[PDB]
DNA sequence: ATCTGCTTTGGGTGGGTGGGTGGGTTGAGGCAATT
DNA sequence: AGCAGAT
């Protein structure tokens, strides 16, 4: 019919399961950051679908440039120097909507199972992302088990967004400070998980060619 | 020759050579080929009847002093492909070469319609693709779409700045002025003359000013899955899209999914996640029409110049009062007195207001008092399809002040508020109550003065207004017992009072009676239509021929045509009472109030005395007719004398019905 | 430049406008200035018929000419009246086609408009500038401003080191006037299908405050306008004209609003020696018989008289009056003509309405925090009648609620610390 | 004729001696106001002082002065505050309105804000019968700075009380 | 053009005979070809409906222009004429035939034998509300007498409506007919003026054009305080604006001789005092028989 | 190393196109469900 | 006033 021209390239994901064994949300600690492993929990809440910005693809404000594959961060992120050798601009970029690759990005809420409490204990509770098709899959009330990577997430407020002013623990939850960016400010942490998996523990002609 | 001046052709138009539709479109020769293809489309289209479309529509929407042209997204699709498809996926400029091109083709029929309006917006009609607010995902961004919801949220209309002009404020330059986008913000870092980076100052000598509203959307009850919570999105509608859609209204909102930058989403969720929003490109009122959903454009209840130029031939045929009431419910087999009353409500009366002092009621109220198995709800459903703006409320499903009007505090402005109920969204329409016997007296006592007034006061929170409610009532209620006793009179059958039957126009009693003759009918008809109906009994065009042999069968006027009719008479035609006789009204009201004197009776008071002149005048509107004539009187004497008489019980019904005989 | 010729042509107007023997504008100009009213109520048919052009400029930028037509009246006021002031304000009326209220949109911004609506609220008097007297902090060099109320101004932002925003405002010196907001809100018949009525804000200069109370019927010429409180702007009208059928100056204080040559009529209708007769017959023409009902209601319209003892005690003066009956009697009829025909009426019912909606509703500022008093049904119709229909409707308690403001006429609140008797005369 | 009540108080009274009737609706609490600060040098053995003033502590205006205490003398000396020797002064604002049965048909009563200052502080309580007699200001920029973009809001006005 | 400088461009070809005869405004196809032929002149709805002071003065100026291209399409060109306008100084300026409309209706509607002589008494009377109108120290008059005119033609306008609609137009050889026994504003046609008045719309619309022969009408109403008819011949009008040797030629009334023949030689009981002898008066009984011998007698 | 410039507390002398999972929390009034 | 940035 026609030449698209839209041909990117795609964007793979891996996805494991089966892991020798499954962890409790109470069984989540910090030695574990940055590592592959498996949770089951009740989900609770589901956000909304919404596109995540991947490959940022700027233009340079003065004299036209373009920059692409700019990694992402926990926050919004623009280049700081120009690759034309003429140019000066380092903090002035206006970003590219129609280069920019997108992805899917879902935050799903989920708690510890009710026989898995100790009696009379709150539940603890933990937020998971999900992206590209494994979205979706995670209905509240349904018991999951998610494989994903555990992370640690900034206060992306204190590391300074374009137009955001930034800002349990009686006050002992004292952040790292030092970095450049935070100037006199502290930089606190949460913890976070990014599943690549998801699964849920709780005519005629077209119904035949189901059977074997 | 210019370079810029050439232009490729359809073919060679559909290869592409770019990396990018937006950039492919943007380009001069292939903006030019698309512009001219585009002004072709609209000057030569021909529907199957051969005449134009778009030159009909122009005319029309010149017409009316409109900006809006309406264009079929199927028409596009079978003329030019290759359009219709850069339209699906690139909508923005695609959609400003339309709007140029529809222009200059207005203005090829008026030549100085700039002087009425300087722009003119093309609205997609029929987009094929229908999402829910749970399937949009990212690869839809940038692209068109068409979403369903319900109008839970909306904001005044603003006047918005259509360009905006920049002055430095160290230079003091004022840059010249830039589309402003609705979804964003648009601001200047680096100037191209002073280069400062210090902020430049927004002033303009003059600027034009378009309109702005916003809505929030939210999934409608019937498509999210039972027992989850409902997505939302927010659309935003610029001009001559203002206040299309109200608070409470399902609709189907085709625009452009787009996204933006937003700091305080990237602060709370920790992700850089952009937020989306919808440019409403046009609005279908998706309200109580959920058995039209197999039908063509933005209104399906408007008319042509084509289609009133016959809905006035069917109107001199001289059976076509008759052929109404015949059309009306084709799948019920007999209750041909439901079927005139319901024709008469459909139609309505003229309201009038006398010398501006007097107010009289112009809409006709039914009630359906029957037995079990009766086929009533049925025809309230039918009603509710076919009314232009019709709901439905069942008997412990409404409260007091779910129909007329309910007060609430804003959650935004945290002010009391007022918010419009069911009978407000019947406003020149029909409420169509079913179970009205098992309603509380409460909830039953709430419409006395909507169904007379046609108004709604409300005195609550500091809130002190009247409103519109100028809706009829038609109502199906079940007598006390189960089934209706023909030894008793009315007034025992029924726990209704003196004071709500009165405001009923129209009272028809149904009883199921064993007569081997009248079952073996009513058998035969439900069969035949079990079978008609059974699912397994161009493409479109095949499935159109064979519907429209189906429906043939069953109603002599098409439902889609009468549902125009109906919808034409009632905009359109104003009937007056000029010559009658008055004393054969005065003599027939003067017999119904003495025989009326005998205890439990049906009630008769004035507002009877009026009804019967509302039903004559309903009657000479179903024949586009200017002027009552003494044919419609006499129609409307005898459906009122008989209503009366069918309720008396049996051991004076043939006495009634012999006194009777001379106005029947 | 063209400041001073257009000041110059609205001046010749004031002197030179004669339609037989008779100044108009300049004897009207002395004949205010003699009472202390500094301003002139020009009517734009009379300007249309000296020069055109003049119009067109008022037509074409209302907020830039309107000012400079201002300063002419002063001008001539000065001529007139000193033989060798503040500035004049110039009240508008027109005869031009009435746009609805919800019609109003972007096609008619910075322009002069005409509407009707319904006043619901009216604001307590706030003070705008006139004349600023301004000083620096740093040098102490003094300093003047003049404003017109006219919006497309703010303290100098440099001196005349002195850093940003040197200017402090001297009160004692500074001259300021009244200024008052009116929320409008949409005829019922006008309104469109199955939409609520929509309000819009308003302000008022001097001599066109405390004109208008909630609940009246009016008709406005002003100009349509915007002002920023993204990109977009919130609409309002500067009110330059108000125009309404109740006199509620003479209603509010004395006996007003009725001319010599009005008064003799009443009179004159009063020697009547059959007045009953015509007042029973013109209440509800298209309503048979009910003559008995008609001469009540005569008799409530008219009220009858109040006393105050010596000791303190008063005397209710206001007649009330119940209709119980079958239906398809017309009394809902009777009660929709009286709220019509009375100066001051309000049609409620008594299933739609609840005990704070009558008398008054104590509200929550949600910017101050602060419970305020909020008038209901009886507040809104002191001084006139209230129709109740549906009597039987209402709930125990919200008629348990009337009892109070139907006998003593006053409605005690004691509620969220506000405590008071409110007056409701109804 | 300037015998007047909270609701024929108008903008052409500013700046003149006012007497208002009404009943006393509210009632802050008392707050003493800094007026003067002494302080002693050490070294240099010389006591020193500063003077405050505010919109609402004298008829004139002036140049605000901000409640910083001084700490270094002119000359470098270190300054310790002297609060025995320092002068405060209370302050309360009150509310007045208009009596009910004066107002007109179908508004409600209004209301103004008043100061008291000194001896004046605690001589009315809610409910009370008062007649006011003070010099009706304005005070504050009224949305003249650039801070504020309503462009629709008028100044701030009260009665200092005598 | 009906009043162009007292109402808006709307109204005056809205309520135009000319224009009701060449559109058809009756019906809703005429409204429908108007509202067309406002919208190619450029004229939006909205500012032509305005009233004539205060219309956008760039429009205001442009009529000559704008109508003269765009009204031969529309068969509308004779609208252009020559008159007489004059004005008092800072007044407004008021034409020719828009003065006599205004004395006109003054004269009509301005405020068993004894009933006749009190209503002729009342149009004496009015004679003299028109006569002062005559005085430019008598403006209020004037204006009261321009608003009476145009609530004399919106009635008029309806009546016409509901002959037309009702198709109460009887066609036949010698003459055509039209008989009011039940219209809702009846009272206003007692007075000849109005009666002619309507004669004059009816015989503009669909009577002189169509391309039918020119055929002379006769029009009668009732009033029930009397019981009688007021029957008024009226003679047939060429297409105006349209010179031609038989246009040249005037037509006669020859109603006044056959009335008088037929009430002559029938015991008709007629009226034949008004100075207008094809006006007389009827009884509700003689009506019948008197248009039985009018079309026998041929000498129409 | 010096000069230039923004923003608090928390509060309506920033707001409701930032919201209430960013805190400012009693009081009144309307509505459904419970009685 | 403390801290964040440009010359
Ligand atoms: N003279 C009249 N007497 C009675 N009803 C009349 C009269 N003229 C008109 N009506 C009709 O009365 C109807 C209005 O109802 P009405 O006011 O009589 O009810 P109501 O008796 O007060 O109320 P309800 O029936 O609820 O008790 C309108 O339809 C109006 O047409
Ligand atoms: N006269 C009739 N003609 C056709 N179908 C009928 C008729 N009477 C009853 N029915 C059947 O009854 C069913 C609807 O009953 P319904 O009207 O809902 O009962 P109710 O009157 O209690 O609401 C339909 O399926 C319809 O086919
Ligand atoms: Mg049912
Ligand atoms: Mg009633
Ligand atoms: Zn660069
Ligand atoms: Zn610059
Ligand atoms: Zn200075």
């Amino acid at each position: 019919t026609s030449t698209s021209p839209e041909q990117t390239e795609r964007v793979f994901q891996i996805s494991f399961f089966n892991l020798p064994t499954v962890h409790r949300i109470r069984d989540i600690r910090s030695e574990k950051i940055g590592s592959l492993l498996s949770i089951s929990g009740t989900v609770t809440r589901t956000s909304e679908v919404r596109p995540e910005l991947y490959k940022a693809s700027f233009t340079c404000d003065m004299c036209r440039a373009i920059v692409d594959n700019v990694e992402q961060s926990f926050k919004y992120t623009e280049p700081t120097f120009c690759p034309n050798p003429s140019c000066e601009n380092r903090a002035f970029w206006t970003l590219n909507v129609t280069r920019s690759r997108f992805l899917d990005w879902q935050k799903v809420r989920i708690q510890e199972n009710a026989n898995e409490i100790p009696t009379g204990s709150m539940p603890r509770t933990l937020d998971v992302i999900l992206r590209g098709d494994s979205v979706e899959r995670a209905k509240p009330g349904d018991r999951c088990k998610f494989t994903g990577v555990e992370i640690v997430v900034p206060d992306v407020t204190q590391l300074g967004l374009p137009g955001v002013k930034p800002s349990t623990t009686e006050g002992l939850n004292s952040g790292v400070t030092g970095l450049r960016s935070l100037g006199v400010r502290d930089l606190t942490y949460k913890i976070s998980f990014l599943a690549c998996h998801v699964i849920s523990i709780g005519d005629q002609e077209v119904f035949l060619n189901s059977l074997s | 020759i210019d370079p810029l001046r050439e232009e490729l052709t359809l073919e060679s138009l559909s290869n592409v050579k770019a990396n990018s539709y937006s950039e492919w479109i943007t380009q001069p020769n292939v903006s030019r080929t698309i512009a001219r293809e585009l002004k072709s489309f609209l000057l030569e289209y021909t529907d199957e009847t051969g005449r134009s479309v778009y030159g009909a529509r122009i005319r029309t929407l010149g017409e009316m002093n409109s900006e809006s042209l309406e264009v079929n997204y199927r028409h596009l699709a079978e003329s030019k492909a290759i359009l219709a498809l850069f339209l699906a996926k690139c909508p923005e400029e695609m959609l400003k070469i339309f709007d140029l091109v529809a222009m200059e083709a207005t203005e090829l029929h008026y030549p100085d319609y700039a002087r009425i309006h300087s722009e003119i917006h093309v609205r997609i009609s029929d987009f094929p693709t229908i999402y829910s607010l749970r399937e949009l995902r990212e690869s839809n961004l940038s692209s068109l779409v068409r979403v369903t919801g319900v109008v839970t949220r909306r904001t005044g209309v603003f006047p918005q700045l259509k360009y905006v002009k920049f002055n430095c404020l160290k230079c003091g330059s004022i840059l010249g002025p830039f589309f402003q986008d609705s979804n964003e913000e648009i601001r200047i870092s680096f100037c191209t003359n002073c280069k400062s980076k210090g902020p430049f100052r927004v002033n303009g000598e003059k600027t034009v000013y378009r309109n702005y509203q916003r809505v929030t959307l939210q999934e409608a009850p019937g498509t999210v899955p039972p027992g989850r919570l409902p997505r939302h999105r927010e659309v935003i509608l610029l001009a001559d899209l203002v206040d299309v859609s109200k608070p409470g209204e399902e609709v189907e909102v085709t625009g452009i999914y787009k996204n933006n930058y937003d700091g305080n989403l990237n602060a709370k969720n920790g992700f850089p996640v952009f937020a989306t929003i919808i440019e409403a490109n046009s609005i279908k009122r998706r309200e109580g029409n959920t058995a039209n959903e197999g039908e063509e454009g933005l209104d399906v209840f408007s008319w042509t110049e084509e289609e009133e130029r016959e809905f006035r031939k069917i109107s001199r045929d001289r059976g076509i009062i008759d052929k109404i009431i015949s059309s009306m419910a084709p799948s019920i087999y007999g209750h041909r007195d439901i079927k005139t009353a319901v024709a008469c409500s459909l139609f309505g009366g003229v309201p009038k207001n006398v010398n501006g002092k007097h107010s009289i009621r112009g809409d006709i109220n039914v009630l359906l008092l029957g037995d079990p198995g009766t086929a009533k709800s049925q025809i309230l459903k039918y009603v509710e399809k076919t009314a232009h703006r019709a709901v439905f409320a069942t008997g412990q499903g409404a409260s007091a002040v779910g129909l007329t009007a309910s007060v609430r505090k804003d959650p935004i402005t945290k002010e009391w508020t007022l918010e419009g109920g069911a009978l407000v969204l019947a406003d020149k329409g029909v409420c169509l109550i079913d179970e009205f016997d098992k309603m509380n007296d409460q909830d039953r006592t709430s419409i006395h003065e909507a169904m007379e007034q046609q108004s709604i006061s409300i005195s609550k929170a500091g809130i002190v207004t009247t409103l519109q409610a100028r809706c009829s009532i038609i109502a199906a209620a079940n007598p006390n017992g189960g089934r209706y006793n023909s030894t008793l009179p009315l007034a025992q059958n029924v726990s209704l009072t003196e004071p709500i039957l009165s405001r009923f126009d129209i009272l028809c009693v149904v009883r199921d009676l064993v007569d081997e003759e009248a079952d073996e009918r009513l058998a035969t008809f439900v069969v035949d239509s079990h079978v008609r109906s059974h699912p397994e009994n161009n493409a479109r065009q095949r499935r159109l021929q064979r519907q429209r042999k189906k429906e043939e069968e069953i109603s002599p006027i098409p439902q889609e045509l009468l549902m125009k009719y109906i919808h034409y008479a009632r905009t359109k035609i104003y009937p007056k009472l000029h010559q009658m006789d008055m004393d054969k009204v005065s003599r027939v009201y003067a017999d119904l109030r003495r025989e009326s004197i005998s205890t439990g009776s049906f009630p008769i008071t004035v507002r009877h005395l009026e009804s019967i002149l509302r039903i004559a005048e309903s009657f000479a509107k179903m024949r586009l007719s200017e002027f009552v004539s003494s044919y419609d009187l006499d129609r409307a004497i005898k459906v009122v004398v008989d209503s009366f008489v069918d309720a008396q019980k049996v051991s004076v019904r043939r006495q009634l019905r012999r006194s009777f005989a001379i106005y029947t | 430049d063209d400041n001073t010729e257009i000041i110059k042509s609205f001046k010749n107007f004031i002197l030179e406008f004669r339609l037989d023997s008779q100044f108009i504008y300049r004897d009207q100009l002395r004949n205010n200035i003699l009472v202390k009213n500094y301003s002139l109520t020009v009517n734009m048919e009379h300007l249309i018929g000296y020069n055109e052009d003049i119009y067109k400029k008022l037509s074409d930028e209302p907020s830039d000419i309107i000012p400079l037509f201002e300063t002419a009246i002063t001008q001539v006021a000065k001529r007139i009246s000193i033989l060798s002031l503040p500035t004049f304000q110039l009240i508008l009326n027109s005869n031009a086609n009435q746009i609805p209220l919800r019609d109003l949109d972007s096609e008619h911004v910075s322009k002069i408009v005409r509407l009707s609506g319904i006043i619901i609220s009216t604001s307590v008097l706030s003070s705008r500038a006139t004349y600023l007297s301004i000083m620096c902090r740093n040098c102490r060099h003094t300093t003047s401003i003049t404003i017109n109320n006219f919006n497309s101004v703010s303290l100098p932002r440099s001196c005349l080191n002195c850093g940003p925003d040197p200017y402090i405002i001297i009160h004692e010196s500074s001259k300021f006037i009244d200024q008052q907001f009116l929320k409008l809100q949409e005829i019922p018949e006008l309104v469109p299908v199955g939409e609520m009525p929509r309000n819009l804000t308003m302000t008022c200069d001097r001599y066109l405050t405390n004109k208008v109370i909630p609940g009246t019927r009016v008709t406005i010429v002003g100009i349509y306008s915007i002002y920023n409180s993204v990109a977009i702007r919130t609409p309002y009208i500067k009110i330059l004209g108000i125009q309404s059928d109740v006199e509620t100056s003479s209603i509010w204080n004395s006996v007003t609003m009725f001319t010599e040559e009005e008064e003799e009529e009443f009179l004159q209708l009063s020697r009547n020696p059959k007045l009953y007769e015509i007042l029973t017959n013109s209440i509800a023409p298209s309503i048979f018989g009910n003559e008995d009902i008609k001469k009540a209601i005569v008799c409530l319209l008219m009220g009858g008289s109040k006393k105050i003892l010596p000791d303190g005690m008063r005397l209710r003066g206001d007649i009330n009056v119940l209709l119980l009956g079958d239906p398809g009697t017309a009394k809902s009829q009777l009660l929709k003509f009286v709220e019509k025909v009375s100066p001051i009426a309000v049609y409620t019912s008594g299933k739609g309405s609840s005990a704070a909606g009558l008398t008054a509703s104590v509200q929550r500022d949600p910017m101050t925090r602060e419970f305020y008093l909020e008038g209901g049904a009886m507040v809104l119709a002191d001084g006139g009648v209230v129709c109740i229909d549906e009597f039987d409707k209402m709930r125990d308690e919200d008629r348990v609620a009337i009892h109070e403001a139907m006998e003593q006429q006053t409605i005690s609140i004691a509620k969220a610390g506000i405590t008071t008797v409110l007056n409701s005369r109804t | 004729a300037h015998a007047l009540s909270p609701r024929t108080l108008t903008a052409q009274h500013l700046n003149k001696l006012v007497s208002v009737e009404g009943i006393v609706t509210k009632t802050s609490l008392v707050r003493p106001k800094l007026i003067r600060s002494v302080h002693y040098a050490a070294k240099t053995g010389r006591f020193h002082y500063r003077d405050y003033t505010d919109a609402t502590t004298t008829l004139t205006t002036r140049i605000p002065t901000p409640a910083i205490y001084p700490t270094e003398d002119t000359e470098g000396n270190k300054l310790t505050t002297e609060y025995g020797y320092s002068t405060f002064i209370d302050h309360q604002r009150i509310t007045v309105q208009e009596m009910p049965e004066m107002a007109p048909a179908g508004q409600l009563p209004r209301s103004i804000d008043v100061i008291l200052d000194d001896d004046l502080v605690d001589k009315t309580k809610p409910g009370d019968r008062v007649n006011v007699v003070g010099v009706f200001k304005s005070l504050g920029a009224g949305g003249m700075n650039q801070s504020n973009s309503n462009t629709l809001i008028g100044f701030k006005t009260l009665i200092l009380g005598n | 053009l009906f009043l162009l400088r007292h109402s808006s461009l709307y109204d005056s070809f809205y309520y135009s005979n000319y224009v009701n005869a060449k559109l058809s405004l009756w019906n809703e196809n005429g409204k429908k070809r108007l509202h067309k032929m406002f919208a190619r002149m450029g004229i939006p709805l909205s500012t032509a409906q305005e009233t004539w002071l205060y219309m956008d003065h760039s429009i205001k100026r442009e009529l000559g222009i704008i109508f003269d291209k765009n009204l031969d399409r529309y068969g509308l060109q004779d609208i252009i004429r020559d008159g007489f306008v004059r004005t008092l100084g800072y007044r407004g300026s008021i034409s020719a035939s828009e003065f006599v409309e205004a004395l006109t209706a003054l004269l009509e509607v301005g405020n068993s034998a004894q009933k006749l002589t009190n209503l002729r008494k009342r149009w004496v009377s009015n004679f003299w509300l028109s006569w002062d109108a005559l005085d430019d120290r008598k403006v209020e008059l004037l204006n009261r007498g321009i608003q009476l005119a145009q609530d004399l033609q919106r009635a008029i306008f309806n009546t016409g409506v509901a002959i037309l609609e009702k198709k109460l137009i009887k066609h036949l050889r010698i003459y055509r007919l039209c008989v009011l026994q039940d219209g809702p504003d009846l009272d206003l046609y007692r007075n000849p003026l109005t009666l002619l008045r309507l004669g004059n719309w009816l015989i503009e619309c669909c009577a002189e054009s169509e391309d039918k022969q020119l055929l002379p009408m006769v029009l009668a109403s009732i009033d029930e305080n009397t019981d009688t008819y007021l029957v008024a011949g009226l003679t047939p009008r060429y297409p105006r604006g349209l010179d031609t040797i038989h246009t040249k030629k005037p037509i006669l009334n020859n109603f006044s001789m056959a009335f008088q023949q037929i009430t002559a030689e029938t015991d008709a009981k007629v009226r034949i005092d008004n100075f207008e002898s094809s006006i007389i008066e009827i009884r509700r009984e003689d009506l019948s028989p008197f248009l039985e011998k009018l079309t026998l007698s041929g000498l129409l």
